[PDB]
């Protein structure tokens, strides 16, 4: 007699084999074959191969385990410049207060990246809220770290060029710069990916709506670079000024120069955008630059900070004069 | 000027010079006490209650 | 002649360190081994005041022990109200650098003053409602170093030019002179009666001056550097100095020498402010270590530390009751310890 | 130190009207305000108050909705804009400074005043006696009655006693009950508790013949009391 | 309480008031003027026009406040700590103070009380967080007073020809130069005379460096 | 298809799921061999 089989197809007493199995996509092409004695129990499934261009997975692994021991190293520096930032009540300037807000925006988008590494092909395939929550706050910790950027350009660029505007800025419009303006940008970003490219969770890709937010960015980084040069310029003024010997002139701006670096950004500029070595190379560098960027603007402009330090040393003995006694 | 101002070193000197000076224990003894009779009346001294304590 | 009165002043000299050796039976730690120490202090913070937006140089206690008064690089004498943290005023200075300030017993006037030369004394019960200037006691070459009021009519201050002045108010002219100094005379603290006070100079010797008198009453030369500050002891018989040399010195009038030193191994800065508890018993003082050490003035012995500020402290003050200690320093915050 | 007050007159009900303050020889800008009305056969009743700056602004239960107070600093004229006025409304009205901080005296410069004719929780001051005839010389003890207890938890109780004399504006007696005013002679004291108040005068002399108010000053809006007089 | 909170109304208003006064106090850059009655500081300050005494001028935004303390007769070590907080510390000098002496009249050159002056300040632990602004006055008279009396009596270690007002100009500007012993600071050196309308914008030039310079150290760019 | 430097972190992310679904496709794969050729 004549029956369903385990997929539903009815044999006569040659059939091709089923698209899916377990998730699977199989080549239909061929067809699969009922033996018989009335039927036998044996069902042929010789043809019914299934089917399965690939990058370097070890490469891979190596960028993440350095971008995991980068991130973590950051955070423990991140962590410490911030309990030092909260215990030291003398540190008030404006600067100051930028740099607090930096490193905000560094633990907060590092927490994030933390947070999004427990991700799977099933929570990239299936479109959850959380995903695509996720994917948003962290995209908007991400332009919220480089319009603080922006803000940190614009204030060192003020201070070396400007120095009535120095003391012309006030916080209450950095403030506003750094929170009110990327909430929008965000949000309409949200918006156009849930209206054009809702499949997928909200960090995938296809081959236009993350120009909404990569866009503005860009063009910060630009305007960085330039205030960088205006700043290095003046900076020759000063070497041209102050040591007068092309040796040491060429060694503080390289110093400054790669101090500055990683403050304003400029080092996503440095390697911007086939060749399966220099992109695996590429990686491998931004993935260095992107993970110890936040170690080395919380080490530099916290522990190597001369105010910061000697607020350090001033609450050390106060600790050591107050428990000693 | 300086002879002037020599005078007038001599005779600060002379005043300063011839008075009365008590018995250095005594008045010793006697800022002890005073320290001791207000005592009670020093509130840094002795802690004071909330219900008391215009801070608290 | 000059060398006959060197020589006279050096014997009179000589008999007045011979007639305090002859009266110096014991000293104050010899006999206050028989009381108890004060022991632990844990005294803390329970207001700060924060409206200063420069150096903050001097403050004074108000007699109600509710108002204060302090004075500050930017140009604002502000009145300070203790409990609730109001301020009360906010006085504009034409002169900005301000080193003293004082605060009337009746509470109707406030001074002020400092490189201006000038003694500023200003009415805060007017009919028109605003602070305004009441007096302008221009008479010195010197900057202004310490200015506190007597009453109403007539105010004490000492200056830079090595004189101390007894001011009548109401006239706005000089009532008498303290030509005694050799050096910028630095602060002065009045007797609770109104008739002595001391003050100190760079000359390392504090002087005891008659108000009314006009008259040096007794000199002592016990320093090593500057006097910085002075604060009375309340029963009119003592007073406590501090100076450049990290210690401070207990001083007693009768006795007419010193009666305590206080210095201790890790302390190397300087005295910037002085100023006594209620009893007498606590001593407090303000150095360039950034707190205010509490010390025990019968014992001896380190009592406690208030560590509240970042600045150097440039005021230390104690209510007429006793009742808190207010401390200030340049990082334009005041503190309230109890 | 004058305060100069126009926009009166006799009007018709249901008009408006906008009244001024012009203030001189004083620091204005930095002094809270108040509007207060007094009917001919009643005592004073009080209006609304402005404080520096226009921070805060406060109306009495009668006249919330109705009145609009405002300020010109930099002239140093205070405004009044008063619609829907009804016969209840007519009164003389009196322009008021007042600083509020510990120790100062407000109360202590009471305006010309203007004439305008027309054509539940809160604290209630008592005063049951309405005159007393007196003899110059003699003491007075004048008796103050509050429905709640005016004792707060800073210490202080407030109370303040004023004198309007016969044609005269109101003058300041005592605030807070122990700080005299400024002008006023030291023969005037007061006493009492919480709720229950006297005002003591020794060796009255001849100029103290007018109307003797007690206010509350615990809670917003400001009350006042009926007002004894002395004959 | 009504007074309570009429009381903190007042207090926030006086708190405006401050916050207005802190902004303006961040506009004014103060500057401090030392030197001696004799060096013509007057007429540098009627050039810079166009107890202690305020001068404040404005430029085309940056208000400026020059402080003179030159009148005060006073021990500078008990109340000079009160600087701190000044961007540049400006000593004019005169040139022609060679041939003068000091009012004792003995073996001791003005210029000596000078360069004693100009140690004292500069080793002062408060100052070392600020420029040093040297203006070296009555260039004219310096080349009068030189062909007068010969650049020999107070100059031992001299060497150029005895004429030579701008050797003379150089010599006396390295030697100041030299008393600093602190390389992480540059003196901004000027020569001025009683017609030198441009000391305005000297003074501004060499604030707004040692702004920058300040600004860079506190950047850790140097 | 760029690759930018201020999308790296996503980008890893997706490569790494692309890997991750690889080998789990092939798993998958393999089990599926070993059930039919048991069936």
């Amino acid at each position: 007699n004549t029956t369903l089989d385990q997929i539903g197809t009815c044999w006569p007493r040659e059939r091709p084999c089923p698209e899916y199995f377990n998730g699977v996509k199989y080549n239909t092409t061929r067809n699969a074959y009922r033996e018989c004695l009335t039927w036998a129990s044996k069902i042929n499934y010789s043809q019914c191969e299934p089917i399965l261009q690939r990058k370097y997975d070890l490469h891979y692994r190596i960028a993440l385990v350095v971008n995991y021991l980068g991130h973590c190293v950051s955070v423990a520096a991140l962590v410490a410049a911030f309990l030092l930032f909260l215990a030291l009540r003398s540190i008030r300037c404006l600067r100051n207060v930028i740099h607090w807000n930096l490193i905000t925006t560094f633990i907060l988008r590092n927490v994030m990246w933390f947070l999004l590494q427990l991700v799977d092909h099933e929570v990239h395939e299936s479109n959850e809220v959380w995903c695509r929550c996720i994917t948003t706050i962290f995209n908007y910790f991400v332009v919220t770290n480089f319009f603080w950027m922006f803000v940190e350009g614009c204030y060192l660029h003020t201070a070396i060029v400007m120095t009535y505007s120095t003391e012309r800025l006030r916080k209450c419009l950095f403030l506003f710069i750094g929170w009110c303006i990327p909430f929008p940008i965000i949000v309409a970003w949200a918006i156009g990916k849930l209206y054009y490219e809702n499949e997928q969770c909200w960090f995938g890709k296809e081959p236009l709506v993350d120009y909404i937010y990569q866009g503005p960015i860009i063009l910060v980084l630009l305007i960085n670079f330039v205030f960088l040069f205006n700043i290095v310029r003046i900076l020759m003024t000063k070497l041209r000024a102050s040591t007068t010997s092309e040796t040491i002139q060429y060694r503080k701006a390289v110093k400054a120069t790669l101090v500055l670096l990683p403050l304003l950004g400029i080092t996503y500029m440095l390697f911007f955008v086939e060749d399966d070595l220099s992109q695996i190379m590429f990686i491998y560098f931004n993935s260095f630059l992107q993970s110890f960027q936040g170690f080395f603007v919380s080490v530099f402009y916290c522990f190597f900070n001369g105010e910061v330090r000697s607020a350090v040393r001033k609450r050390w003995h106060r600790w050591q004069d107050h428990h000693s006694l | 000027a300086s002879i002037a101002q020599a005078r007038k070193l001599v005779e600060q000197l002379k005043m300063e010079a011839n008075i009365d000076r008590i018995k250095v224990s005594k008045a010793a003894a006697d800022l002890m006490a005073y320290c001791e009779a207000h005592a009670k009346e020093d509130p840094l001294l002795t802690p004071v209650p909330a219900s008391e304590n215009p801070f608290r | 002649e000059l060398d006959q009165l060197r020589q006279e002043a050096e014997q009179l000299k000589n008999q007045i360190r011979d007639a305090r050796k002859a009266c110096a039976d014991a000293t104050l730690s010899q006999i206050t081994n028989n009381i108890d120490p004060v022991g632990r202090i844990q005294m803390r913070t329970r207001r700060t005041l924060r409206g200063h937006l420069a150096k903050i140089y001097a403050m004074h206690w108000g007699t109600d022990s509710r108002l204060l008064v302090s004075a500050s690089q930017d140009g604002k004498l502000i009145i300070w109200d203790s409990y609730t943290t109001n301020k009360v005023h906010a006085i504009p200075l034409r002169s900005s650098w301000v080193m003293t300030c004082a605060y009337a017993p009746s509470g109707n006037y406030v001074a002020c003053g400092g490189l201006d030369n000038i003694c500023s004394i200003y009415n805060l019960k007017t009919r028109e409602g605003n602070v305004r200037v009441s007096r302008e006691l221009a008479g010195h070459t010197g900057y202004l170093s310490c200015c506190r009021f007597l009453d109403d009519n007539q105010i004490v201050t000492s200056s830079g030019d090595t004189t101390c002045a007894l001011w009548d108010i109401e006239t706005g002219q000089q009532t008498t002179t303290f030509t005694g100094h050799t050096g910028d005379v630095m602060s002065l603290s009045l007797a609770p009666d109104t008739r002595l006070f001391v003050s100190g100079a760079c000359d390392a010797s504090a002087k005891l001056w008659d108000v009314r008198e006009g008259m040096c009453r007794q000199t002592f030369t016990g320093h090593e550097s500057d006097i910085n500050a002075i604060c009375f002891f309340p029963n009119g018989n003592a007073f406590a100095t501090g100076s450049d040399d990290a210690t401070c010195r207990l001083f007693d009038l009768r006795a007419d020498q010193e009666l305590m030193t206080y210095s201790h191994d890790n302390i190397i800065c300087g005295i910037t402010s002085v100023s006594f508890s209620k009893s007498g018993r606590l001593l407090l003082a303000g150095y360039d270590d950034f707190n205010c050490n509490v010390w025990d003035a019968l014992k001896a012995d380190r009592a406690g530390v208030l560590a509240g500020h970042d600045n150097r402290v440039s005021c230390l003050g104690v209510t007429d009751d006793g009742m808190a200690v207010a401390t200030g320093s340049w990082d334009s915050f005041l503190k309230i310890w109890n | 130190v004058q305060l100069v007050e126009s926009g009166g007159g006799l009007v018709q009900p249901g008009g408006s009207r906008k009244l001024s303050c012009s203030a001189s020889g004083f620091a204005f800008s930095s002094f809270g305000m108040h509007w207060v009305r007094q009917a001919p056969e009643k005592g004073l009743e009080w209006v609304a108050y402005i404080s520096s700056g226009s921070g805060t602004i406060y109306y009495a239960d009668t006249v919330k909705g109705r009145f609009t107070i405002s300020r010109d600093d930099p002239k140093n004229t205070l405004f009044l804009q008063m619609t829907s006025l009804r016969s209840e409304d007519t009164a003389m009205y009196y322009c008021v400074r007042s600083i509020y901080y510990y120790g100062s005296s407000p109360f202590d410069f009471w305006g010309q005043g203007t004439t305008l004719t027309v054509s539940s929780a809160d604290i209630v001051m008592t005063q049951a006696t309405s005159s007393v005839p007196v003899t110059p010389g003699e003491s007075v003890s004048i008796s103050c009655r509050s429905s709640k207890s005016l004792l707060h938890s800073n210490g202080n109780t407030y109370l303040y006693w004023f004198l309007q004399r016969p044609g005269q504006s109101p003058q300041l007696l005592i605030y807070r009950m122990s700080n005299l005013a400024s002008g006023v002679p030291d023969r005037f004291s007061g006493s009492g508790s919480g709720t229950a108040f006297t005002l003591t005068i020794s060796r009255l002399e001849a100029e103290d013949v007018g109307v003797y108010y007690c206010m509350q000053h615990l809670e917003y809006p400001l009350t006042f009391g009926a007002g004894t007089k002395l004959e | 309480s009504a007074e309570d909170k009429a009381a903190v109304e007042r207090s926030k208003m006086i708190e405006k008031q401050l916050r207005r006064d802190k902004r303006d106090a961040r506009r004014e850059l103060k500057l401090l003027l030392l030197g001696t009655g004799e060096s013509g500081k007057s007429t540098f300050i009627k050039q810079m026009r166009i107890g202690i005494i305020e001068y404040p001028f404005d430029l085309e935004n940056i208000i400026f406040r020059m402080v003179d303390v030159g009148a005060q007769r006073s021990e500078r070590r008990k109340w000079i700590h009160c600087f701190e907080n000044v961007t540049s510390i400006m000593f004019l000098v005169a040139l022609s103070e060679y041939d003068q002496v000091l009012v004792e009249s003995d073996n001791e050159n003005r210029m000596e009380e000078s360069k004693a002056l100009f140690r004292t300040i500069i080793t002062y632990p408060w100052f070392q967080n600020s420029s040093v602004i040297l203006f070296l006055n009555k260039k004219d008279l310096l080349e009068d007073k030189i062909l007068y009396s010969h650049l020999v009596d107070y100059f031992p270690e001299f060497d150029g020809p005895q004429r030579d007002a701008q050797a003379a100009r150089e010599f006396i500007l390295k030697m100041f130069v030299d008393l600093n012993p602190d390389s992480d600071k540059i003196i901004y050196s000027h020569f001025t005379c009683s017609t030198d309308t441009e000391n305005i914008r000297f003074v501004f030039a060499a604030v707004k460096d040692t702004i920058l310079q300040l600004n860079l150290k506190e950047y850790n760019l140097v | 298809n760029p690759s930018l430097s201020i999308d790296l972190t996503f980008h890893l992310l997706r490569t790494l799921l692309e890997l991750a679904r690889t080998q789990s496709q092939r798993e998958r794969a393999e089990q599926n061999r070993i059930i039919f050729d048991s069936v």
